[PDB]
RNA sequence: AAACUCCAGUUGACACAAAAUAGACUACGAAAGUGGCUUUAACAUAUCUGAACACACAAUAGCUAAGACCCAAACUGGGAUUAGAUACCCCACUAUGCUUAGCCCUAAACCUCAACAGUUAAAUCAACAAAACUGCUCGCCAGAACACUACGAGCCACAGCUUAAAACUCAAAG
RNA sequence: CUGUUUACCAAAAACAUCACCUCUAGCAUCACCAGUAUUAGAGGCACCGCCUGCCCAGUGACACAUGUUUAACGGCCGCGGUACCCUAACCGUGCAAAGGUAGCAUAAUCACUUGUUCCUUAAAUAGGGACCUGUAUGAAUGGCUCCACGAGGGUUCAGCUGUC
C-alpha cells in the first residue's frame, strides 16, 4: 500500500485471540457424566 | 451540402423520361434543392433483376443529379422517390468530388516484429 | 434566454471575405448555414459567445474560451439526447461535459472572479457549490426524515404555546 | 438468384475432357474460398468457435509462411559438400 | 491453471441453488415474519422519536408508510 | 428407425430473419461491444490521480406487457442407443433469440496483467507466462475450508443481486 | 373487499364483483347499435401477490386431407425385493392418454383418533403452532400466501356484570 493508504489505514490490529475449550483458565473442574471410548 | 442523386429510370421513350426527370428535378427544387447539374450515363440492361412497384425491371436508365440541398432535404427527397413508379431505384449520396484524397507517401513493407518473446533457453 | 442564431448568417469562412455583398443571391445561400450542416452553426454561435464575453476575442488557449467552447458542445449534445433518447454514449458525453465544465468553473472562480463572473452571466450559467454527504435517499431514511423535520416543528409549535404561557 | 444464369461458377468443357473441367471448377471453388465455406456453414460455428479458428488459421498462415520462405531461402545450400572430407 | 477450485465453488453453487429450490416455500414463509417484524421496528424507531421530542402523539396528519411491502 | 409423402426436382413471384468475399486489414468505443448499403446527428477534458456514502452505462440469459415468424432452439414428445440413458445421435415443436416500451445488473464482464510519467541501465531474472524495472496515486490482498454461505441492510430485483461473517474442522491448501 | 338472496323459519362460507381467461362474430336503419374486433355477444373463475404442472386414449366441440383442442367434459398406476426395524436413493416386471407435479395437510375436510408433540387450563374430545402424512388433498371444477373488510363460524386476555 501507498503511504498515503497506510496512514488512512492504520495499526494492523489483531484478531481477538479466540479462547480455548478451557476458556482460557489453566484448569477447571468437572463432574464426571458418562465414561466410554472412541476410536 | 453538396449530393448525388444515383437515379435508375424505368427505361421509357423520350418523353417520359423528360418527365420523369423534370419531376425528380423540381421535386429537389420544391424541398430547397440547389439543382447542379445533370448527367446521363445511358441506358444499360440492370446487373440484375429490379422488382420495383409491382414490376420486373431488366433495363434502366441510369441518370445523376448533382445539386445542394440542407440537410432535412434528404430524408424528404428520399420518401418522393419511394412513390415514384418511375424510378427503379435511387439513392442520395454525398457527393465523391466534394472529399479531397490526401496525398499518399508510398506502400511500406512491414518489417517483421521484434522482441515479442524473451530470449531464454525453452 | 431563447435567442436562435439567424439561419441565413453566412459561414465563419466566408464571413471576412472581401466584396461578398457584389455575389449572386444564389451564390449568398450555398455559403450559407442553411447548406451547410450542423456543425457550422456552432462555430457561428461560439464566435458570438466569445466576441460577447471573452476580452480578447483571439484568445482560444484562455481558461474563458475553453468554458465557452465547452458550453457550447453541452447545448449540442442536449438537442442531440432530445431526439435519441435512448443513445447512451451521448448521454455519457454530456455528464462529462457537465462535470468538466463545473471544473473549469471551480478553476475560473477560484483564480478570476471578475470574469467568473462574466461567463456565468453570458452563458446563463449558474455555478452551484457541490454538495458535501453524496448518500443514497433510501425509503427509511426518506421517511425518518421526513417525520423528524415534522417532530421538530412541532416543537417549534410549543415555546411559541409556552411563551403566551409566561402571559 | 435475381442475376443471369450460365455466368457464375460455370466452366466450358474441352474436347470432351469432364475430368480436366471439373477438377478447373474444384480449384476456382477453392480458390475462392467457397469448399471450405460451404463446409464451415453446414453447422453453426458460435462467435467464439470462429474467433479461435481464425486466430488458429491466421497463426498458422504466419508460421507456414515463415517455414516456407526459410526452406527456400536454404534451398541453396542442399548442394554438394564442397570440403568434403575436413 | 488446473479448474480444482472452481468445481468447489461450481457444487456449492450447484447445491446451494437447489436447495433454495426445495425451500422456496419454507423461506418465502420465514421472509414474511422478517419483514413483518421489520416494519414494527421500523414503527418503533419512529415512535420513540416523538416520544423523546417531548410530543405525546404523532405529529398531526402523520402516517407511517408501509415501506417494506412489496 | 421414427418422420414426411398437400413431399421432392427445375422455374417464377416473394422478409419485421441474418449480414459470404473484402479481412493475410487491426481500425472505433469508457467498458460492454462494433465488420451489408445510404443519409442525418455525433465520438467529453490545453496537467495528472481520484467516488464500495454518488451518478451514467454494462455481453448472454431472464422478467413485464404488445407485435413479428425464415430459420435456430432449453423444455417436452416420439425414434434410436443402453443394464439403465431423465444424456451424447435422429425427427418434431415451444419458451427464447428479433421489434417496441420498461425491468433485471450478472459473466473465465480475463488480454485474470490499474491510471499517469518514465527507463533498457544495472545486479536481467525463483519456475512458468507476455523480459526486468523507477517515480506517483488510487483500488484491492494477508493459511485452507466453512463461504458466490448465514444474519443485517439496500435494491422496480420476492428461487434475485450487491455487500458479507462466525462456530465446529484441518496441518496443510495452493 | 361495498354489494345481493330464500316478502312470511336460512343474510351465509351461497350469488354478484373489480381482475384473469375460454368461446362466437367482418357487420348497419326496431334489440345488440344509430355500435364495428382496444368492439359486441355466450360462459368459467374470482381483486391483488406467487403460481396455475402432466394427459387429446375416451366423450364432446372444431376440422370432417394425416388432425386440433383441457382456463372443454374429464383423468392423472400396480405387483414383488433391497440399507436391524421404519422407509427405499435402488432392483425386477407389467400396465396406461397421462401416471397427481408445485404446493398444502389433526382439519368447514377427521377409519384408527380424544394421533403425537409444543403452547394454552388446576383440569381441554376446544383453540393455536408443528409433525405424522392423503380409504378419498391438489392447482380458473382453481392451488397456496397475504392487506383490508364481515350482524359469517370458532378460540381468547382484561374488564364487566343477577348469567350463575
Ligand atoms: C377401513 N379402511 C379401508 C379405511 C377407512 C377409512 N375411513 C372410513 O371408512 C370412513 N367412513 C365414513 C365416511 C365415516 C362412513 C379411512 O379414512 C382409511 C382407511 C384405510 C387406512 C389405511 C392407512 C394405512 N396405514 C397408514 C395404516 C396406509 O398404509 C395407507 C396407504 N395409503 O397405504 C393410508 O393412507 C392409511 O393411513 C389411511 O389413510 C387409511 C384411511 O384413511
Ligand atoms: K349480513
Ligand atoms: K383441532
Ligand atoms: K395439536
Ligand atoms: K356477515
Ligand atoms: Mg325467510
Ligand atoms: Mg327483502
Ligand atoms: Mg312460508
Ligand atoms: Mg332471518
Ligand atoms: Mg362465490
Ligand atoms: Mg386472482
Ligand atoms: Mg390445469
Ligand atoms: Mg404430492
Ligand atoms: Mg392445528
Ligand atoms: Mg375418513
Ligand atoms: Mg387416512
Ligand atoms: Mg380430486
Ligand atoms: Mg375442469
Ligand atoms: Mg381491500
Ligand atoms: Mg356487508
Ligand atoms: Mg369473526
Ligand atoms: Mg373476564
Amino acid at each position: 500500500a501507498t503511504l498515503n493508504q497506510m496512514h488512512r489505514l492504520g495499526p494492523p490490529k489483531r484478531p481477538p485471540r479466540k479462547l480455548g475449550p478451557t476458556e482460557g483458565r489453566p484448569q477447571l473442574k468437572g463432574v464426571v457424566l458418562c465414561t466410554f471410548t472412541r476410536k | 451540402p453538396r449530393y448525388e442523386l444515383a437515379l435508375i429510370l424505368k427505361a421509357m421513350q423520350r418523353p417520359e423520361t423528360a418527365a420523369t426527370l423534370k419531376r425528380t428535378i423540381e421535386a429537389l427544387m420544391d424541398r430547397g434543392a440547389i439543382v447542379r447539374d445533370l448527367e446521363n450515363l445511358g441506358e444499360r440492361a440492370l446487373p440484375y433483376r429490379i422488382s420495383a412497384h409491382s414490376q420486373q425491371h431488366n433495363r434502366g436508365g441510369y441518370f445523376l443529379v448533382d445539386f445542394y440541398a440542407p440537410t432535412a432535404a434528404v430524408e424528404s427527397m428520399v420518401e418522393h422517390l419511394s412513390r415514384d413508379i418511375d424510378v427503379i431505384r435511387g439513392n442520395i449520396v454525398k457527393h465523391p468530388l466534394t472529399q479531397e484524397l490526401k496525398e499518399c507517401e508510398g506502400i511500406v513493407p512491414v518489417p517483421l516484429a521484434e522482441k515479442l518473446y524473451s530470449t531464454k533457453k525453452r | 434566454l431563447d435567442d436562435d442564431p439567424p439561419p441565413s448568417t453566412l459561414l465563419k469562412d466566408y464571413q471576412n471575405v472581401p466584396g461578398i455583398e457584389k455575389v449572386d443571391d444564389v451564390v449568398k445561400r450555398l455559403l450559407s448555414l442553411e447548406m451547410a450542416n450542423k456543425k457550422e452553426m456552432l462555430k457561428i454561435k461560439q464566435e458570438q459567445f466569445m466576441k460577447k464575453i471573452v476580452a480578447n476575442p483571439e484568445d482560444t488557449r484562455s481558461l474563458e474560451a475553453r468554458i465557452i467552447a465547452l458550453s457550447v458542445k453541452i447545448r449540442s449534445y442536449e438537442e442531440h439526447l432530445e431526439k435519441h433518447r435512448k443513445d447512451k454514449a451521448h448521454k455519457r458525453y454530456l455528464l462529462m461535459s457537465i462535470d468538466q465544465r463545473k471544473k473549469m468553473l471551480k478553476n475560473l472562480r477560484n483564480t478570476n472572479y471578475d470574469v467568473f463572473e462574466k461567463i456565468c452571466w453570458g452563458l446563463g450559467i449558474e455555478y452551484t457549490f457541490p454538495p458535501l454527504y453524496y448518500r443514497r435517499a433510501h425509503r427509511r431514511f426518506v421517511t425518518k426524515k421526513a417525520l423528524c423535520i415534522r417532530v421538530f416543528q412541532e416543537t417549534q409549535k410549543l415555546k411559541k404555546r409556552r411563551r403566551a404561557l409566561k402571559a | 438468384a435475381k442475376h443471369l444464369k450460365f455466368i457464375a461458377r460455370t466452366v466450358m468443357v474441352q474436347e470432351g475432357n469432364v475430368e480436366s473441367a471439373y477438377r478447373t471448377l474444384n480449384r476456382i471453388l477453392t480458390m475462392d474460398g467457397l469448399i471450405e465455406d460451404i463446409k464451415h456453414r453446414r453447422y453453426y460455428e458460435k462467435p467464439c468457435r470462429r474467433r479461435q479458428r481464425e486466430s488458429y488459421e491466421r497463426c498458422r498462415r504466419i508460421y507456414n509462411m515463415e517455414m516456407a520462405r526459410k526452406i527456400n531461402f536454404l534451398m541453396r545450400k542442399n548442394r554438394a559438400d564442397p570440403w568434403q572430407g575436413c | 491453471k488446473n479448474v480444482l477450485k472452481i468445481r468447489r465453488r461450481k457444487m456449492n453453487h450447484h447445491k446451494y441453488r437447489k436447495l433454495v429450490k426445495k425451500t422456496r416455500f419454507l423461506r418465502r414463509k420465514v421472509q414474511e415474519g422478517r419483514l413483518r417484524r421489520k416494519q414494527i421496528k421500523f414503527e418503533k424507531d419512529l415512535r420513540r422519536i416523538w416520544l423523546k421530542a417531548g410530543l405525546k402523539e404523532a405529529p398531526e396528519g402523520w402516517q407511517t408508510p408501509k415501506i417494506y411491502l412489496r
